[PDB]
């Protein structure tokens, strides 16, 4: 995603973009990248199975 | 209209004849590039790069004045 892109190249930028613009992308993206790395374990019995469905997250309004 | 005894002083005067505005830009054509609608902080990008007809625009009579 990008933000108006005349950003630093037409007025000075905050001094805030990095940190902001690193936890929006850890936010939309990283989230989703690592919880697909979460595995399929499960038992060697053959009766047990866990499993993480990825595309179903959201997070909660602090309380 | 024949009244007057001494010289005229020494910078000739200018007859400056028109309207009375402020920050009034006339020639008005449609430039190539737009800058986006709302935000107004970049519209300095199109001072840098001018539309070839507001390179060096003129304005009033009265600006005129002022500056000569």
């Amino acid at each position: 995603m990008l933000r108006d892109g005349n950003e630093g190249m037409s007025t000075i930028p905050g001094f805030n973009q990095i940190q902001f613009e690193g936890f929006w992308r850890f936010i939309d993206q990283g989230l989703t990248e690592e919880l697909s790395k979460f595995p399929k374990m499960e038992d060697t019995d053959q009766e047990i199975e866990f499993q993480l469905f990825v595309e179903t997250y959201q997070l909660a309004e602090p309380l | 209209d024949d009244g007057m005894d001494f010289p005229y002083l020494d910078p000739p005067l200018i007859c400056c004849f028109g309207a009375v505005q402020k920050e009034f830009v006339p020639s008005v054509r449609v430039s190539e590039h737009q800058m986006d609608p709302d935000i107004y902080s970049g519209w300095k990008m199109m001072q840098w790069n001018p539309p070839e007809f507001g390179r060096a625009p003129g304005g009033p009579v009265s600006n005129v004045a002022i500056s000569h």
